[PDB]
């Protein structure tokens, strides 16, 4: 919302979200969706291992640098890594 | 063409730090002497010629830098739209300047 | 008795250094044109080079606190690989403009791709060399408009008195037609208290 | 093709890695290692004038490295003076 | 010039989030 | 103290490398600092074609760049690093004269 620009300067995506959520790699998590086959399995794999869930899917695709500048693009994720 | 963003924060600092790259005409293979970067290497490892020409020339011609060649010898400088936008993906203050400045 | 290889370094050391500098000719008159440079020059120092250089308009080739050369100052380091800071340009200035070809060849390049035709142009340069104490010039125009010559007074272009007196310069004019080759030279028989020779006085 | 190689009764035969005495001729690169596999693979010296990126008629005599063409015209600031 | 498929959540090979996993011939991530 | 110190100039104007050895003389006056060795002139040569397109009479550029030196190893130890520097001082600043000191 004002630092996390700083941090973009964290990823997103199920096959990089997995490849940071497991092995302890990682930070927060913020869930989202479509399909709860893509809910229950990382709030399962939450429940091992923090676990949190941000009230919009949008925002995500605002907050991270997916957009241009006018064309926000939405994207679920959860792996903080970086984490500066 | 997959050029990593760590060559691009080096080259960015270096040449806010410097103001100036004073770069060599070339197309082949082959690293650059000068800036450098670390990626998990352990020793930094340095960029490639590719990389680095493909940058120089997205990056005047967006207007950021001016340049002359001379002979064998791009010679680049930056404008002060230069500094206005390489202290942002710095991610700088506009505070700063450029080591010149400081009685060379 | 002496060997020749260890001398070799010492030559071979002075001859680097003369073409370290011509690139610095070249670099100047493509870059710092706006201050009309004329010449430069060097003198290695301890850990570092002091380059003095010759500009008619010596405000413009620095900046704030001479910002701006020292810019420049941080630039050729690099592409020489010499330590910063040790690098220390001066800055020179030239009295009589109307005697040096090469800041009076590049006004009138200005000039003439100000629209002005070549007339006025070359008039206008002549006029101003003879005020500034000169014996004579010549300007000449070649390209898509022949040769149109124009000269004032007497100039000698033979023997080794050429080479020191005479002083000469050449441009390119890159205009939407073609290329206007255009060159200057300018004939001072009283460069640095210099006697010409055949030139006798007699007294009473 | 990692996993991969030759009889050893061949291996004999491999070429002795004492480096190779074809070099390329660098007047001041940093001497490092898809088409990456052989964009230049091939190895020859590429002595240029340091002027005009041109292959041809240059000098080596004393460590000049000019085109004759190009010689004429910086002479007279490299030094060079024509006399007798 | 070969082809891609949509991704499909299948590298879960488990029952109820056990992960069972981090294919004809053996292989690893890049070569090795 | 002492160490056998050297002294080289070299350049390629007879008329500056000439003139700057007697105000180095003049300044090693007291110091003991005498004539120096004058090496052979090393008469550098270079020949080349005068028509880029090789047509007409073959006529040929003879341009030669000669690199006079001398050497000043008198000094040797008999100076201090001390006044070493203060031989590097007095001496005119000539722009192009390059100049080496070794023991
Ligand atoms: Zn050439």
């Amino acid at each position: 919302k004002e630092t996390f620009k700083r941090i973009h300067n964290l990823v997103t995506g199920h096959r990089q979200v997995f490849k940071y959520l497991e092995r302890k790699r990682a930070k927060i998590c913020f869930l989202a969706c479509e399909e709860k086959q893509y809910a229950d399995i990382v709030e399962c794999l939450c429940k091992e291992y923090h676990l949190c869930k941000k009230f919009t899917r949008r925002t995500l695709g605002e907050l991270t640098g997916q957009v241009r500048c006018i064309k926000v693009v939405p994207a679920s994720a959860c792996v903080i890594h970086n984490f500066v | 063409v997959h050029i990593p963003k760590a060559v691009y924060k080096a080259v960015y600092a270096h040449l806010y730090e410097n103001a100036s790259l004073a770069l060599k005409e070339y197309w082949r293979v082959g690293n650059v002497p000068g800036i450098t970067y670390v990626d998990e290497n352990g020793k930094l490892c340095n960029p490639t010629y590719l990389h680095v020409n493909c940058i120089m020339q997205s990056l005047e011609s967006r207007g950021v830098v001016k340049d002359t060649f001379a002979w064998r010898h791009h010679y680049y400088l930056l404008t002060e739209k230069g500094e206005q936008f390489i202290r942002k993906e710095l991610d700088l203050t506009d505070d700063v300047l450029p080591t010149p400045y400081s009685k060379p | 008795i002496v060997r020749r290889d260890e001398e070799n370094v010492y030559y071979s050391k002075y001859l680097n250094d003369c073409i370290m500098e011509a690139e610095l000719h070249e670099f100047f008159s493509r870059e710092l044109v706006d201050a009309g440079y004329a010449s430069c020059s060097l003198c290695r120092t301890i850990d570092s080079i002091c380059v003095i250089i010759q500009c008619a308009e010596p405000e413009v080739v620095m900046g704030d606190n001479h910002y701006r050369l020292h810019k420049i100052e941080y630039l050729l380091a690099g592409r020489f690989m010499c330590d910063p800071k040790n690098f220390n340009i001066w800055v020179d200035k030239i009295i009589k403009r109307g005697l040096s070809a090469e800041i009076m060849v590049d006004n009138l390049r200005a000039k003439l791709e100000e629209a002005m035709p070549i007339r006025r142009a070359a008039y206008s340069i002549i006029r101003t060399a003879m005020r500034a104490g000169a014996a004579g010039c010549e300007v000449i125009v070649a390209g898509k408009l022949r040769a149109n010559k124009f000269k004032e007074g007497c100039l000698i272009s033979t023997g080794h008195p050429k080479r020191i007196f005479l002083a000469e310069a050449t441009r390119h004019i890159k205009m939407r037609q073609g290329v206007i080759g255009v060159k200057v030279r300018i004939y001072n028989p009283n460069i640095r208290g210099a006697v010409m020779p055949d030139k006798i006085e007699i007294g009473a | 093709r990692n996993l991969g190689s030759c009889g050893a009764e061949d291996l004999d035969s491999r070429v002795h890695p004492s480096t190779i005495f074809w070099p390329t001729e660098a007047d001041n690169a940093s001497g490092v290692p898809m088409r990456e596999t052989e964009f230049c693979t091939h190895i020859a010296h590429k002595r240029e004038c340091r002027i005009c990126g041109n292959y041809n008629s240059v000098y080596r005599k004393y460590g000049l490295f000019i085109c004759r063409r190009c010689f004429k015209e910086n002479a007279g600031k490299i030094g060079f003076v024509k006399l007798h | 010039e070969p082809k891609k498929v949509r991704l499909a959540c299948l590298k879960y090979y488990t029952i109820k989030g056990d992960t069972a996993e981090p294919a004809r011939h053996a292989d690893r991530c890049h070569c090795g | 103290m002492h160490q056998k110190y050297t002294i080289i100039v070299v350049g390629k104007d007879l008329k500056l490398v000439e003139r700057y050895v007697k105000s180095i003389v003049k300044e090693g006056r007291a110091f003991g600092i005498s004539g120096p060795c004058r090496a052979p002139v090393r008469r550098l040569t270079i020949t080349t074609r005068k028509s880029p397109c090789g047509e007409g009479t073959n006529t040929w550029h003879r341009f030669e760049l000669r690199m006079y030196k001398r050497t000043f190893w008198v000094t040797c130890g008999g100076n201090d690093i001390s006044t070493i520097l203060s031989k590097t001082v007095v001496i005119p600043g000539i722009q192009v004269t390059v100049e080496v000191e070794e023991p």
